[PDB]
């Protein structure tokens, strides 16, 4: 019952944990869950644990130190995310008891009197690390595939296994927060090293278990006194950059939680401020009641909502997508050994840019010399931030830019059996274009286009072989956007799909795959957010809330900001287009109020960042501010609506679409669905996805499908008509 | 609402600058002592055993300023053992709190003699000293969206409009009243000079004062750079509440903000009855007081609906005040009190403020109302409204009547 | 004139210094818990019309700091109007805040006023805020201070209260204290402290020893080798008292006041106020007084202080139902009721401070609430509540069940 390192105490799992003693009296206590092929913290574990942890207390007159290791290809996963998405509310007090008796075993092992050193062999992650971190020493394999990290931030949670606590106690809170906690990040061995997170390095998997043992074994002699005591449970501890009440902290402290704040852009992500609590609270008391707070702070966000959409996302959607979900079945592979790009405007460039990052050999065709020259300068500029900030080498820099070769020349095509087109947005031009190339490609070979809007299949027609045309659609900025977006059109094979499909992966991207329709998933929906932001202006809303909701809502650009880098005169021929399909099958078009707004800025020379006029006022190749006129146009002011309703209306108009684009089957999951938003179109990560905000809405009315059905026909009472759901959610 | 309060005395000590300051050697506790023997000094038959209390204001009741100063001052200064002595926290209206509290005190007929006012070395014992949790808690400082002084400040100047020689303006219209005060010896009988063991002279004058400020001067000088401003995401926090404002207009500059001083403040309040049987005379009565406040982001905005208040309770208008007191602790937050209540120039601030001789916070309140107290009497006036703009989003106004 | 009248008053449970339950929350957290009970307990009252909230606290520094009462106001989302302000009159800070409330209720420029305090001595310890009657040899020298522990031991002396004598006070303590919890005196008026997601942290007196014997408090050792008694302080106090020899230490852990975390709310009110919000006046406070007495013995503040409100409100001892005297020192609390000659059945009868433990800030808060109860639960019609101070500081209050 009380201290116990198990969950009952009245009156079962599998063990987890090989226990092994030495003729020295050293144990190794070796984590290889038969359940599988990774170790996480599950009830399995956490018995096994107890028994070994006990076994360690009964037997401590004959042990003289510790090694913890793995039999996996991994050291350990971290907490088990199939039992954390089901906890509710009313399981926080089991919630908080799981993780308090996971860190009570890890605090005997670290209060032992003896050396424990963490043999890492592989990835140790979140849980994983925090084991480690309950340990006196931390040897890691240098070996490749291996991270190290506490990213449980980025499923919406904390480091409730001590990683808080812990890591403020080595490197105070400021460097804990910034360099590990607050994004979670991943860290190869050395970088691991570099930071302190781990002590030292060895070659390979084998040489482990003996350098630990070599380890205590000296740390035994060399230094007998302090042998198995953290730094922080010694009497002299100090902790650096001081604790709360300490004069040089105490007066910068007050502008964590602002820098946070501005960081963050005010959007309702609950788990970086709930991790800033926890480590200013802890830091003010002692370890074991820090520990506490800790775990308090971590029930209280693994009971909300955001982990839960994070964890949806960020773990169940990404592992189904990256385990080939939308992948067609029992198709092989096909390397590629050529890319040709046609195109060398900032997409073209920048697909340019991580083909030949990834390795390939890229032919890169424009009309000019001089401009398919300029095209591979994109990749130039990307390398000299890169050699400046050291992330890579002049040698393989070199090597990297030597793929690619700028021409002008159709016959240069020769040899290449990838094309990616990323011309302007025109079907006859994208025909033509691809008519000069056809044939002077292998037979083979996958045509690709990047077009934002225009459906694939009436591409298609303008190539002899359409099983091998193919949408491939990519984001700007292409070296920083993480999804293509794969469509397949009508004559489309499922060869083709695998094929680009593995060429995404190979890029070190994330796919997702779209039936053919006019704007897709992403063009299409993105849409519908801008246009809310532009209805709002001709409403009469100052531009200025119109942006802070923008931001507020989560987004990573505001969006007449966003509506300047697409340019105005594609929103309007957007417009256009969808307005003729109506009009042709004789019916009657009912333009978005954005319309009026797109309309007025053309006439008024002011369409966009490209004609260096947009909402924004633009300088020397820089964003500076709202264009003044703004107001006495629009009238700006004369509408006042609250705040949360602007960000409701823009997140709403994505969410309803995104359900339309499910009930025409243009997505097939809502992996997809979520992913290809949040990856796509920066829609806000605490939602988990544009069809995950749907299931997980969170407002005055509650939360879930019936409480998002309810918002949304409160938007439409007032807004429009829009807003109303589609019968798919209704009963 | 029964006993009627005056004021029968209000002394201060000069204001010490915060570098190279003459008070910075003077411990407070002993700034309040010398007050103390000063009153003593005026009233050398007052019976002590009749004071039952004292109120001292204090923002940072930490080292120096700890352990409850005003008990250390009846102790220290040889008071009757039964006179009290309570420290007391209402960030920058400290002062004026003390002095409202103890007519507070007087009215419900359970006090009779009571000292109020308050002490601040700033010099010795910073602003923010003492730590706090709107500050210094994250979970606190998220939900309250805390944001320091200046930058409320700045968003006032920016939402009203008013230009950086719109503050300049009004920090050299403070210079000038100050020093024209000085000259005409309308200090003369209430700053009390501050002196050693040994009764040598170390202070004896506003010494953060610049008569000589120009417009030119004000013009060359650079935005607030020093503290919490300095550091990150100030602006922003406060845009995520005031989202319909695009930019803040950093205006204030330590030549339009209130100075860091040193100094203390001591008023004598009691009811008629107290007075009489020590031979005291009333100068000034208490007519009402009155707390309130607005939003804790923009900050500074409480002494409009604080000053509507005490009006409305003491049946007034803004016609029947002679003399409008408001602390200066930024240009800006003078402008707006004068612009939402349409206050006439000649009647706001007339001695000048806290840019010209400083601000020290726990004692300010009972300083500016000392100061109202003795211009009622000089101008032969007959009412007074003394404000303060407060840390939190607080306000408190107090009216007096020249008896 | 106007009357100031006790609507609600409520407190927190009391953490022990030493592994208390307390201990992980902020002293903040603390204050906004009462708050939004007392919104519980009254979802339709109009907050606009709170004026002010005050707040007794002895440390104010760190988690105490930069006005905790409008940090308070702020963090539960009360009204940007309705005040804050802390006042520090040590020991008797709680109650201090209870009488400033009730002055301007009764002064007319305040209507409905939030009054209480808090003290969380295991995060924030006593003595943390510095001070110049302790840390400036000047005026240490002068005032001649000397901790208070050291004037309990010299009443006790002087008195002829023996060891034996001040045990069995403490005794008694531990004894009533377990009645009124027992009784569910307390079930009312003591407010469970929770976490964020709902978890109970504490429901009851942790401090509390309902199982002391007469035999375990004669095995304690003086306080005499404790922590504020370093060397010197006996040949000060015996400086001034130069007619007694020697002092005999005879308080120790087990009958001085515990040293524990806490906080309490008061709401007090016109009954205007109260009628447009449809609350109940509980009691109404009839008199405060604020005397003192020799700042070396220190601790016999409140014999003065309590003939000063009893001669104000125009009464004597004979016409109060119920004493309630801070137990900071069992010696203290047996000076008091020798010198008023105060009956043993009318004295501390729920048990106090030794039992309870003495949250500084907030304790006279907490006593005057206990007292509101005994008088609504026994029908009687008049308590005094009064408190020693440091500094040699004295204040009583009178209350009358309404
Ligand atoms: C550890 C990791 C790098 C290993 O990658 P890998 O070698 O490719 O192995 P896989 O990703 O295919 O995982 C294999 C199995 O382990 C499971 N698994 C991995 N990490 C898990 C976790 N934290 N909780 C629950 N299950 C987990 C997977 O669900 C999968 O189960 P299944 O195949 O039975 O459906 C990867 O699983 C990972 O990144 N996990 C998440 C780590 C994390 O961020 N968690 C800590 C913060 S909460
Ligand atoms: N020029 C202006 N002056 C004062 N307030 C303004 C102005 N423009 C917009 N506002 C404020 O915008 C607010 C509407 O949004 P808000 O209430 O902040 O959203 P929410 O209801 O989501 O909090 C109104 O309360 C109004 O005070």
């Amino acid at each position: 019952m009380g201290s116990s390192h198990h969950h009952h105490h009245h009156s079962m799992p599998d063990n987890t944990i090989q226990w092994d003693k030495d003729a020295d009296g050293i144990v190794t206590l070796t984590m290889d869950d038969p359940s599988g092929s990774t170790n996480v913290m599950n009830e399995a574990y956490i018995e096994s644990m107890g028994k070994a942890v006990d076994r360690l207390v009964a037997e401590k007159d004959s042990i003289t130190g510790v090694v913890v290791a793995s039999a996996k290809k991994t050291f350990f996963a971290g907490g088990d995310v199939k039992t954390m998405i089901q906890a509710r509310p009313e399981d926080a007090g089991d919630v908080f008891n799981t993780v308090e008796t996971i860190k009570r075993q890890l605090r005997t092992l670290e209060t032992l009197g003896k050396p424990v050193v963490a043999a890492i062999n592989g990835a140790a992650l979140g849980g994983g690390l925090e084991i480690a971190l309950a340990c006196h020493h931390r040897i890691a394999a240098d070996v490749k595939g291996s991270q190290l990290g506490l990213p449980e931030v980025t499923l919406g949670l904390l480091p409730g296994g001590g990683g808080v606590t812990r890591t403020v106690r080595m490197f105070g809170i400021q460097n804990a927060f910034v360099s590990v906690l607050a994004q979670g990040t991943r860290f190869k061995p050395a970088k691991a090293k570099e930071i302190g997170l781990v002590d030292e390095l060895v070659a390979t998997v084998e040489e482990l278990v003996p350098a630990a043992k070599a380890w205590i074994k000296e740390e035994l002699k060399a230094n007998p006194d302090g042998a198995g005591v953290q730094p922080w449970d010694k009497k002299g501890y100090k902790m650096p950059g001081g604790t709360p009440s300490s004069p040089g902290l105490a007066a910068i402290l007050p502008s964590f939680p602002s820098n946070l704040r501005k960081q963050l852009k005010g959007a309702p992500m609950p788990a970086p401020r709930a991790i800033l609590a926890a480590a200013v609270e802890g830091a003010q008391v002692d370890f074991d009641t820090a520990s506490r707070i800790e775990s308090r702070y971590f029930a209280s966000l693994v009971t909300g909502q955001v982990a839960k959409n994070m964890m949806q996302a960020f773990f169940f959607d990404l592992q189904a997508i990256n385990a080939g979900g939308s992948r067609p079945e029992g198709i092989g592979k096909t390397p590629i050994k050529r890319i040709g790009v046609l195109g060398a405007g900032m997409m073209g460039a920048g697909i340019a840019y991580v083909s030949a990052k990834a390795g390939y050999e890229v032919v890169l065709k424009d009309v000019s010399l001089e401009a398919a020259a300029k095209g591979k300068g994109y990749s130039e500029k990307l390398e000299a931030k890169a050699l400046e900030r050291g992330r890579t080498t002049q040698e393989r820099s070199d090597a990297l830019l030597a793929r690619i070769t700028p021409t002008a020349d159709a016959a240069d095509f020769k040899g290449v059996d990838f094309v990616i087109e990323a011309v302007f947005e025109n079907q006859e031009l994208k025909h033509k274009v691809f008519g000069e190339i056809e044939d002077i490609v292998e037979p083979n070979a996958i045509l690709g286009s990047n077009t934002s809007t225009l459906p694939i299949t009436g591409l298609a027609t303008g190539v002899k072989r359409q099983e091998d045309f193919i949408g491939i659609h990519f984001f700007s900025p292409v070296d920083k956007m993480p999804l293509v977006e794969i469509i397949k059109g009508e004559k489309t094979s499922d060869e083709a799909l695998a094929r680009v499909f593995d060429y995404t992966l190979a890029i070190g991207k994330t796919p997702i795959v779209v039936n053919d329709s006019r704007g897709f998933f992403t063009s299409r929906v993105i849409g519908t957010f801008v246009n809310e932001a532009l209805a709002m202006l001709g409403e009469g809303v100052e531009p200025a809330s119109i942006e802070q909701a923008g931001s507020q809502a989560g987004y990573p650009a505001p969006p007449l900001q966003l509506s300047d880098e697409l340019n105005l005169e594609l929103m309007h021929k957007i417009a256009v287009a969808t307005r003729k399909g109506v009009e042709d099958a004789g019916g009657t078009y009912q333009p978005h109020p954005a319309e009026a707004v797109v309309e007025k800025m053309i006439e008024l020379g002011r369409s966009g960042r490209l004609k260096g006029a947009g909402f924004y006022e633009y300088a020397d190749g820089k964003r500076s501010g709202l264009w003044p006129g703004l107001r006495e146009t629009f009238k700006s002011g004369s509408s006042q609506p609250p705040l949360q309703d602007m960000i409701d209306r823009m997140l709403f108009a994505e969410a309803l679409e995104t359900q339309k684009c499910l009930d025409e089957g243009v997505l097939t999951s809502t992996a997809d669905a979520n992913i290809g938003s949040i990856m796509g179109i920066g829609f806000p990560p605490w939602t988990g996805g544009s069809a995950q905000f749907i299931v997980g809405y969170s407002g005055p009315a509650g939360t879930g499908k019936a409480a998002f059905v309810a918002r949304a026909r409160e938007l439409a009472a007032a807004y429009g008509d829009r807003f109303l759901p589609p019968e798919s959610l209704l009963s | 609402m029964s006993e009627e309060a005056f004021i029968y005395e209000a002394i201060r000590t000069p204001r010490g600058k915060q570098k190279n300051g003459s008070l910075h050697e003077v411990k407070p506790l002993s700034l309040v002592v010398g007050l103390i023997d000063e009153l003593r000094k005026r009233h050398p038959d007052l019976d002590e055993n009749l004071i039952s209390d004292v109120i001292l204001g204090c923002v940072s009741p930490v080292g120096d300023q700890g352990g409850d100063i005003a008990r250390a001052a009846v102790l220290a200064s040889g008071m009757p053992v039964t006179s009290g002595g309570v420290q007391l926290n209402r960030f920058c209206a400290s002062g004026l709190e003390a002095v409202n509290t103890a007519a507070q005190k007087v009215r419900s007929g359970w006090d009779d003699l009571v000292l109020a006012g308050g002490v601040e070395s700033m010099s010795r014992v910073p602003m923010g000293s003492d730590g706090g949790a709107m500050g210094l808690d994250p979970a606190t400082n998220y939900d309250v969206m805390f944001v320091p002084q200046s930058i409320g400040a700045d968003l006032i100047a920016t939402i009203e409009g008013f230009s950086r020689e719109d503050v300049d303006a009004y920090a050299l219209r403070s210079q000038q009243k100050a020093a024209e005060a000085w000259s005409g010896g309308y200090f003369a009988k209430s700053v009390v000079p501050v002196r050693d063991q040994n009764g040598l002279l170390i202070l004896d004058h506003d010494e953060h004062m610049r008569p000589d400020t120009t417009k030119e001067g004000l013009a060359k000088l650079k935005p607030a750079f020093e503290g919490l401003a300095a550091l990150g995401g100030f602006d922003d926090v406060a845009l995520q509440k005031y989202h319909w404002v695009e930019k803040i207009n950093h205006v204030h500059t330590g030549g339009n903000s209130s100075g860091i001083v040193d100094g203390a403040a001591l008023v004598m309040i009691g009811s008629a009855a107290a007075g009489k049987l020590q031979g005291l005379t009333p100068r000034a009565r208490i007519v009402a007081t009155a707390t309130s406040g607005a939003d804790p982001v923009i900050m500074l905005t409480g002494p409009t609906p604080a000053t509507r208040k005490v009006l409305d309770r003491a049946g007034l208008t803004v016609d029947d005040i002679d003399l409008f007191e408001l602390n200066e602790a930024f240009a800006s937050v003078v402008l707006k009190f004068q612009k939402d209540l349409n206050i006439p120039d000649e009647k706001l601030n007339v001695n000048g403020g806290a840019i010209a001789m400083g601000h020290p916070l726990g004692a300010t309140g009972a300083m500016i109302l000392g100061t109202m107290v003795d211009e009622l009497e000089r101008r032969n006036a007959r009412r007074a409204l003394i404000t303060l703009c407060i840390g939190g989003g607080m306000g408190v106004a107090t009216i007096i009547e020249r008896v």
